[PDB]
């Protein structure tokens, strides 16, 4: 009986599972670690803080290693419930990372929205929203402290920590661009909100201090860290109103090994709107009643999952004039690829194609090297914007090849590439090994 | 069917299907380039000068070399 | 001047049918035909002449 | 005072593996097939020559002892110089002499 | 002050933590990998795709090895919102994997629903539902493209990817049987939907392309893959409405080191129904108002987490007449074993008992080898099905030993055994090591 | 075309990633383990 | 500081993306194959 | 030793049982092949009664 | 009101003499046997 | 098709409404084979 | 004039505006043999 009965039941098949045992699951031995301590320190922000302003921080050698960096804002909401959508993420228009004046990376507000859309998962997205938004139906006049963790190569795991010890000659500096327009905070649509306050900004850096022998080694030894970088420039697309399903050949100007290519289509006037608006719940201000206007979103519900309001019908990538795969429908890139590669859920309007088996991991697992690819092209086909957005009978009752007449507003095309580099630090100076 | 008979288990197989056993023992390597598909000795294309006829691969014994060379315009260049 | 009888493929011989074809452009290096065990043997010949272009 | 052995980002960078030789890795980035010029230049004996030549010459020019250099950077340099200058008429020894000279300098 | 004030606080307790350091957390080491590329290629389907039809497809040799496979469906919905429930995988009634004329295993639509219900959680389960169902209150006549990933031993992890270059003499192919009745697409309950369109199907296979040096090894070397396979035979149950609690002893016929047994009870007249229907929210069509009928589900909400409507009272597994563990209540197998073995939430009516510590993974972690058990029995006790399904006062106001009178319709018993085998490949031919 | 157009687009920059590889992803070796069985057993509660 | 065996001074950063001589060849390997070596006798004004 | 619970003498021997009253002849577990290995036992009668 | 069918599977067994039983049990055998291959298809039966 | 203004002055990708009558698809290939003649009888080399 | 019956003796014409084919591609073992061409390519250029 019991477990012993299972054990005495053994046979030919078993050798492949338990013969000449190598591990026992019940004798884990933990490895001893070099001592360290973690503390949070506030950095100096050089420059005037406000809407449309650009500020920066020269990060002090307060500790031995730098890892996680969190930018916080204190905002007062100028609207009521549903009027904001990641106001701290929109505000943080971009963050540029330099070591010794050499650009290591630069992330944009839309990338942060895409990153959340693709790689954040497991209720982290909800907590993330809590850090970047008003999520409890708060009213006009509410004040909230927001946190926007940065997602550079050394932010997400201690194993990629950036040595401060080994950089005696090069400073580490971050540049911040603060959006001129944040929905529900100083603008409601295109209209200014009178009396809106300027943000209070602070940048917090978490420092790690090492013990005696370890910090000695860090000063003496060279360092090579695996670097994550973002490649981005924006472009315009063409979304048709009728009779045609338009094609566009967009040149992919990238020069590194990558984990993946990711892209979206957005209304440039509404931060995070990647779908058409329609008179259905969550996809229109006033949805469901006569006040519904499909030109203005129910901002707080901007991110939806029905790909029917997404503009992309199909996509193909060509590398050196050769098809990389047979054309796939947009749903493949919105749902299927991130399923098998990330294991998360991607909202409608955001798409990814991976080159890696595990693009969410630190461990490299397959890359496409665009330093040896000439004319790489992303070929996009749009679905016909023929559905009357104000009639639910049509909005949720049509074919795969059509979408709403309001999808034509999604004129901004954002194609991101997530690549590799190596950060080499030797003799007090840092720099990238690959600069193409 | 006969009862007082030898057990004809795979005998036809061993004589007429298998892997050309006798030929393979003398010629362990395969043709590497233009002569891929022929079997022979040594790596690349060296210990060869074998032929493929209407059924299976065969050794190009002097008797066969003449039977084909005298009939077909094959110069049998090594 | 007879085309059928050559040194290459030999005399009176066709390449027969192709099944389990290599659709890839890569050479897919030939695994010698052999019988490994009494059961589930294949009689499909490999695409021997598929050129090692790479 | 100083460590003599580097806890590399990637330890056992070249050597200590059977999955692929150094030469094949060089050939891929070169986009070239094997040839006696390629197989000698990127060989372990030639890389070992280069590593020892650099260690000995550095010690002869300076007073400092250095160890073998990051092989990933060295092999990229070998291939880079190779592409920029791989001139020979079939005389492999003369070509390797010039090409190794460029790598050492 | 700060982190330094913690580093100096070094005591006796630290010789087990920071003494004679072995690791440092600030030096990521990633292992170097063989070059490969990923491509999704369309397969040609042999046969007519349709409702109740059988088709097959032979997988092309366009790459060196196979990882995921996604079956793509295009459906038109024949009902209103809420009338479908994972129609993409109920249509995908049977998938059978055959390598060289020898069956490996086959998956059933009910198995895909159980696996999903048991092992996928949070963002993953939801993105899966997005791929297989209509999740945004869509209307009748809408067209939607569906993607059903297959879950064979080589589909979720590259480690067990099937090597085509190691199989030059055997053909690898898939057999498909499509369902004749698909709720909300071809049928509404037992009634045909006039004008329903036939499905369109395509099978996509994820091909891996290797470098020459690795390809050579794969082709020439023999291989042994340690893989999992599914074993299944269905059965039937009976539970009375009043006087007794039914008992049942079902004889099992499984043959391998088994990671776990999962099972459910269902009403074959519907799809995915593992609990009784009741006149409570989401538990039947029209639930909560006068139109409520407990013979027909509110299909899109068929899945529930209310075990009160589940029929199983208790169960134990007996091996050779010797109990493998003492009797447990149905809620134990629904709530505790997946909590320990998977870490997600298992809906009502789906039950699991694991032998492995973490069967969700692929690294073996404890198995019950049924090839060495003469008689394996799953002993069931059912709840008394005496509660009036139409009276919320009685449905939500009762005890552990009773469930709804409609639970007597859950007459099918499906026991799924996921177990280990060895896939041997020698001289270009494949097949399984053990067959019993 | 296909996966081949990416494999040839291989550069010096990839030596850190795929040069002199140590592992592959497509031929996993699972660790062999000490045989054990799991059993859940009733305990006796002492007290009211 | 003389025992510098843990130091690694070479940084082949100028050699990534190099062509056969200073021309714009669209380096990209358009030909998905072997590209055999062209013999080069260093005879300039008149090849022979 | 874990068989203190008792020896499983049945093993796998009845999975392909002999239902005859005459004992089956012994068929030794000789070379088989890589893809059809079995795991029962021959279930030889211990007393032939003849 | 249609009733469910009741099934019974009857198998004709041969009991051989002892000598032939040894031949069958220990000698290897081959049988040349039939099997059926089948897939379904659709017709293109025309109208007028 | 009955209006020369619409037939002779139209776009690259559009054709006549009467093109729908051209429903028969005829695909030809010309290949090589070999005619072997020995002992009074001839036949194809490749099947 | 009709458009249901040709002027049979002039059936052969050269105006591709009356052609059926917009574009064609040939694929071999799932791979493209050449990139898509418009129908006029095959009528005017390949025979040239």
């Amino acid at each position: 009986a019991g477990g012993l009965s299972q054990l005495v039941a053994y046979g030919a098949q078993d050798v492949y599972l338990t013969g000449n045992p190598q591990i026992t699951f019940f004798k884990t031995v933990y490895r001893r670690y070099t001592n360290f301590a973690i503390e949070s320190i506030q950095q100096t922000i050089n420059g005037s803080v406000g809407f449309g302003n650009k500020v920066s921080t020269q990060i002090s050698r307060n500790g031995d290693l730098i890892t996680d960096i969190v930018v916080e804002f204190v905002l007062t909401k100028g609207g009521n419930g549903g009027t904001t959508y990641y106001p701290a993420e929109e505000l943080l228009q971009d963050v540029e990372l330099e070591i010794g004046g050499q650009r290591i990376d630069k992330h944009y507000n839309d990338w942060f929205r895409t990153y959340d859309a693709l790689f954040r998962m497991n209720d982290d997205r909800y907590n993330y929203r809590r850090m970047t938004d008003w999520v409890n139906n708060e009213l006009v006049g509410a004040q909230k402290r927001f946190y926007v963790p940065l997602i550079f190569f050394f932010n997400q795991t201690p194993g990629l920590a950036l040595p401060l010890i080994a950089l005696q000659y090069h400073e580490v500096k971050l540049y911040f661009t603060l959006a001129s327009q944040v929905q529900g905070v100083n603008y409601n649509g295109s209209s200014a909100i009178a009396g809106a306050a300027q943000p209070t900004m602070s940048v917090w850096v978490d420092y790690i201090f090492l013990d005696t022998q370890e910090r000695t080694r860090f000063a003496q030894l060279p360092h090579e860290y695996l670097i994550e970088q973002l490649q981005f420039t924006g472009s315009e697309t063409a979304t048709p109103s009728a009779t045609t399903q338009a094609s566009q050949n967009i040149r992919l100007n990238f020069n590194h090994p990558t984990k993946y290519l990711a892209w979206n289509f957005n209304n440039p006037t509404n931060y995070g709107q990647y779908t058409a608006l329609a008179n259905i719940p969550g996809a229109c201000s006033g949805a469901g009643t006569a006040a519904a206007t499909v030109t203005t979103p129910d901002y707080g519900n901007t991110g939806t999952y029905n790909e029917q309001l997404a503009v992309l019908d199909s996509a193909k990538i060509q590398l050196n004039g050769q098809d990389r795969f047979a054309t796939r429908k947009g749903s493949y890139f919105n749902k299927v690829q991130p399923y098998q590669s990330i294991g998360g859920v991607t909202p409608a309007g955001v798409y990814l194609y991976s080159f890696a088996l595990k693009p969410a991991g630190r461990q490299p697992s397959g890359t496409c090297n665009f330093s040896r690819i000439d004319n790489a092209t992303l070929s996009l086909t749009y679905k016909t914007c023929s559905i009357d957005a104000t009639s639910p009978a049509a909005v949720l009752g049509n074919t795969e090849t059509v979408t709403a007449n309001t999808a034509t507003l999604l004129t901004a095309l954002n194609i991101y590439a997530k690549n590799y580099n190596v950060l080499r630090i030797m003799s007090g100076m840092g720099g990238l090994a690959y600069a193409n | 069917s006969d009862y007082n008979a030898p057990n004809d288990f795979m005998k036809i197989y061993y004589s007429n299907i298998v892997e050309d056993k006798k030929l393979a023992e003398k010629y362990p390597f395969f043709g590497t380039g233009p002569f891929t598909g022929l079997r022979c000795r040594k790596p690349n294309n060296v210990g060869c000068n074998t032929t493929w006829v209407s059924g299976q691969l065969v050794e190009l014994t002097p008797k066969l070399k003449e039977q084909i060379e005298c009939k077909f315009g094959i110069q049998y260049v090594k | 001047n007879f085309l059928t009888a050559t040194q290459w493929i030999g005399v009176n011989t066709q390449g027969s049918s192709l099944k389990n074809a290599n659709y890839d452009l890569r050479a897919d290096p030939i695994i010698p035909k052999a019988d490994v065990g009494p059961w589930m043997m294949s009689s499909v010949d490999p695409n021997i002449y598929q050129k090692p272009l790479f | 005072a100083f460590p003599t052995e580097n806890p590399y980002k990637l330890s056992g960078d070249f050597g200590n593996s059977t999955l692929e030789p150094t030469v094949t890795a060089a050939l891929r980035i070169l986009h070239e097939s094997p040839a006696p010029f390629n197989t000698e230049f990127f060989s372990r004996k030639n890389v070992d020559f280069i590593q020892k030549k650099l260690i000995s010459e550095t010690k002869r020019y300076t007073s400092f002892d250095i160890g073998p250099q990051n092989e990933d950077e060295l092999i990229m340099m070998m291939a880079g110089i190779y592409v920029q200058d791989s001139t020979f008429d079939g005389n492999i020894k003369a070509g390797l002499r010039k090409l190794n000279t460029l790598v050492i300098t």
